[PDB]
C-alpha cells in the first residue's frame, strides 16, 4: 500500500499504484512503456 | 478481434450475477476449483492462477490417426489443447469421481502425460446463431465436450459451495482472451519484472 | 460444407492403402458434380 498490509481487505483506495513521467499542474492499447 | 492460437484466455461463467472463473492451483491438490471475480471492489483477485492458453487446434477428430501412429485458426468444431502458465502442464479428466453421489459427475485436474486420450477437448456452439466452422471471437456463447469421455464443464448445485463438474449439464462458457503474443522488451499485464535504480527488497513480521 | 465433407472422407480411409471399388464410386459421383459447381461461381466472376 508505507509497507504491505495484508490481501484480505486490501482495497482500491488502500493499494493502487500508477506510473508516470513527470506530470505537472494538471485490439492491444498503446506502446508507451520502454 | 478476432481468436488465433495462443492466447492466454480465461474462462468465464455467470451464475446478483456472479462472475466466477476456472482457477488451477498446482503442484498438490489437483482437482482445480473455482474463484469469484464479480467482487473486485474488495477483494484483490488472483490471475496467475488461471491464466489458460491453448497451442494446438487440430480438426474434429484429428487425431484419429495420430492415437494409432505457424499459428492455426481454430474454428467451432475443432479441438482444445489447454496449457497452464504456471504449472505448464495439460488440462484433462480423470476418471476417479470425488462426488460420492453416484450421479456419473467425474471432476477434471492436470496431466503430467502428454497422451491425447482424455486431454482433447472440442468446441460446440450454444444456439443456431453460429453453426460448423464459423468464427470464434471475443464474448461469445461456449460449449466445451471432450473425446474419450464427452462430458461437459458445469457448476456444482448438490451440496456445499460451488465447484466445476464433468457431467451431463450444459453450461455457457466465455472465451475471454486477456494477453495475446506481444513483442519483447514491452511488458504486458501480468509478467514479473524488477525495479532497479538498488533493489525493492523485503528483510529477513518482515513487513 | 463440401469439403469438410470430403476431407473427412479422406481422413476416414486414409488408413487404407488400396482402396476398392463403390468407396470410390461414391467419390466419382460425388466429384461429378463437384466438377460443375466448381465453375458455377465461375461464370458469376468471369464478366468485366
Amino acid at each position: 500500500a508505507l509497507v504491505v498490509v495484508d490481501a484480505c481487505k486490501a482495497h482500491t483506495k488502500a493499494t493502487s499504484f500508477c506510473f508516470r513521467v513527470s506530470k505537472e499542474k494538471l485490439g492491444m492499447g498503446p506502446p508507451e512503456i520502454k | 478481434q478476432f481468436l488465433r492460437t495462443d492466447d492466454e484466455v480465461v474462462l468465464q461463467c455467470s451464475a446478483e450475477q456472479l462472475k466466477l472463473c476456472l482457477a488451477a492451483e498446482g503442484f498438490g491438490n489437483r482437482l482445480c476449483f473455482l474463484e469469484p471475480t464479480s467482487n473486485a471492489q474488495n477483494v484483490p483477485p488472483d490471475l496467475a492462477i488461471c491464466c489458460f492458453t491453448l497451442e494446438q487446434s487440430l480438426s474434429v477428430r484429428a487425431l484419429q490417426e495420430m492415437l494409432a501412429n505457424g499459428h492455426r485458426t481454430l474454428l467451432y468444431g475443432h479441438a482444445i489443447l489447454l496449457r497452464h502458465a504456471h504449472s505448464r502442464m495439460y488440462l484433462s479428466c480423470l476418471t476417479t469421481s470425488r462426488s460420492m453421489t453416484d450421479k456419473l459427475a467425474f471432476d477434471v485436474g492436470l496431466q503430467e502425460d502428454a497422451t491425447g486420450e482424455a486431454c482433447w477437448w472440442t468446441m460446440h456452439p450454444a444456439s443456431k446463431q453460429r453453426s460448423e466452422g464459423e468464427k470464434v471471437r471475443v464474448g461469445d456463447d461456449l460449449i466445451l465436450v471432450s473425446v474419450s469421455s464427452e462430458r461437459y464443464l458445469h457448476l456444482s448445485t448438490a451440496s456445499g459451495e460451488l465447484q466445476v463438474d464433468a457431467s451431463f449439464m450444459q453450461t455457457l462458457w466465455n472465451m475471454n482472451p486477456i494477453c495475446s503474443c506481444c513483442e519483447e522488451g514491452y511488458v504486458t499485464g501480468g509478467h514479473v519484472l524488477r525495479l532497479f535504480h538498488e533493489c525493492l527488497t523485503i528483510s529477513a513480521q518482515r513487513r | 460444407r463440401l469439403q469438410e465433407s470430403i476431407s473427412d472422407f479422406y481422413w476416414y480411409y486414409s488408413g487404407k492403402d488400396v482402396i476398392e471399388e463403390q468407396g470410390k464410386r461414391n467419390f466419382s459421383k460425388a466429384m461429378s458434380v463437384a466438377k460443375q459447381v466448381f465453375n458455377s461461381l465461375t461464370e458469376y466472376i468471369q464478366g468485366p
